[PDB]
């Protein structure tokens, strides 16, 4: 009944903004804490959420996120089908004007990339990778990276025709985050499948590669 | 006859002087018991008093350190955000500078 | 004829006893009854003391339980400060050097 | 009496860390609430002497102490300015982190109270000869007064000033250089285009680097 009144109070989109707030802070509060509650009313709570994330006011949308963070890291197996909306969703958040809130959505994108499943994750954001907007495609990297991680040689191994072609482009970006972010996430596979991964890099240019080589050797210390 | 009345009468006399003794007695009784219940009821009253004061103070102290300590820990939270901020800024600015350490030479 | 009036002043001591005697029984009451409102606020200050006396030790035990956090968190929040504070000006150097570098 | 009990707690050097925090605390406690006119001097030298402690935090809190006397009292200082600023310069290059911050802003609630010629002379010399991170403070400093300064005032001092930002910024030691870069950002601030003859004999890439930061506070 409790948990029905937060829901309720949580259902007035771009209203009730102090109110609404105090919601989700006794959310927040509960998820610290029933257990079995969410096997009957989780979904409803993340549809709510994620309708929240679109809301007029930042703070809602920072609050919000912080929850998921929360939801994420007590009870992550929860979103095993949910998955691609969610990273989806996070990842547009990166992209909000107001600085909370993409802090925010970079720690609930560190703890989404720390709880979903790997290969759905690596496969979805391929073209994300490949098509996304700034920053988008940077926070899609760095999640990238950290589910990399996460993953066996083989499962890497095989997946890596299709990681590649947006690490070796992303390269030739322009944005300075987005090639510090190929180089550390070329560093992540090079930490699993050693040499293997060099006739991968046929097509870099030698400076890059001396780029490369360096925080190699740095993340090798 | 008359003796025996004149008799009777001075013992019911006497019986009445006793009584109105051991009613004096007992009204100094009475007096005591109820100084008595006056000053405890004085003592419960202080106790309880008192008592409320105290636990009120207890609780301004306790709220208190309460709200300090949720406080501390927000803005602890918010010291370490901006060092994680700074921490990356660092890194991207060596990153540049190996950057540029390549294209120049 | 004075036998009939010092039969009279008999009757008239006479109920003056029985008058007195029902009037003591009413002190007596009185007494006990003061007697048992003793007792009773006598079993008030001793529950009053005890409540008071168990709920006041708890308290002191959390009070300085919470000054124990407010310590330890204070002295976290210093050191995280200074940490800060090195990181800040490791920005700083850097962005210096940099802008030498550029120039 | 109540003050007096603290002070003679205080008296015990190297000894008895706890009571002397103890006091300290309490002065401080005083400070934030017309005592010092008879009181003052004794305290005084018993901070600066407690700049000398064994413990380090007794020092970034006598750093404090000091720092609420300098921003509650300025004037009082006046004929112990040379003096004060040479320990706060001092206990800049403390081991310590805490006591070096402390030190820094016990060092920036001093700079605005001291008077503004004195502390420009004695710094001088400091910035000239001083190790490192003294030169260093003893720059930033210099560069807090001079924002306080007018400007026929520093136009009277600059030919003592500038040499020593001409050599700090010919330092090794990129922190002295950056704080002399910053320092003449904030002469040109008060007396702009003058400046430029008393640097005819810089190279052209520290002019550039100089132009970049000025346009830079500029906008």
């Amino acid at each position: 009944d409790l948990v029905a009144e937060l829901l309720k109070e949580l259902s007035n989109h771009n209203e009730r903004v102090e109110e609404r707030k105090i919601a989700l802070y006794e959310l927040m509060k509960l998820t610290q804490e029933s257990f079995s509650v969410w096997d009957e009313h989780f979904k409803t709570i993340l549809l709510l959420l994620l309708e929240t994330l679109g809301d007029k006011e930042p703070t809602i949308r920072a609050l919000a996120l912080k929850v998921l963070r929360e939801i994420l890291r007590h009870q992550p197996a929860r979103f095993k089908n949910y998955a691609e909306l969610t990273v989806m969703k996070t990842l547009e958040a990166h992209k909000d004007p107001h600085k909370e809130v993409v802090r925010s959505a970079e720690e609930a994108a560190s703890v989404l990339a720390t709880s979903i499943s790997p290969e759905q994750c690596i496969k979805v954001l391929c073209p994300i990778i490949q098509t996304a907007d700034y920053p988008i495609n940077l926070a899609a990297i760095k999640m990238q990276t950290k589910v990399i991680e996460r993953v066996s040689k083989e499962t890497l191994n095989l997946l890596l025709p299709e990681i590649m072609p947006g690490l070796i482009q992303g390269y030739d970006n322009s944005e300075s985050s987005v090639r510090k972010a190929c180089v550390f996430c070329l560093v992540a596979v090079h930490a699993v499948i050693g040499d293997e991964l060099k006739p991968h890099l046929s097509q870099l240019t030698g400076s890059k590669m001396k780029l490369l080589n360096l925080y190699i050797k740095r993340a090798q210390t | 006859s008359t003796t025996a009345l004149q008799e009777a009468l001075k013992e019911k006399q006497q019986h009445i002087e006793q009584l109105l003794a051991e009613r004096d007695l007992e009204r100094a009784e009475v007096a005591k018991a109820t100084s008595h219940v006056g000053e405890i009821e004085q003592e419960l009253a202080l106790a309880r008093d008192g008592h409320d004061q105290h636990v009120l103070e207890l609780e301004a102290k306790m709220d208190q350190l309460r709200t300090m300590v949720e406080a501390a820990d927000r803005e602890k939270v918010e010291l370490l955000n901006q060092l994680e901020e700074e921490k990356r800024k660092v890194e991207d600015l060596q990153f540049r500078v190996e950057e540029e350490s390549i294209t120049k030479g």
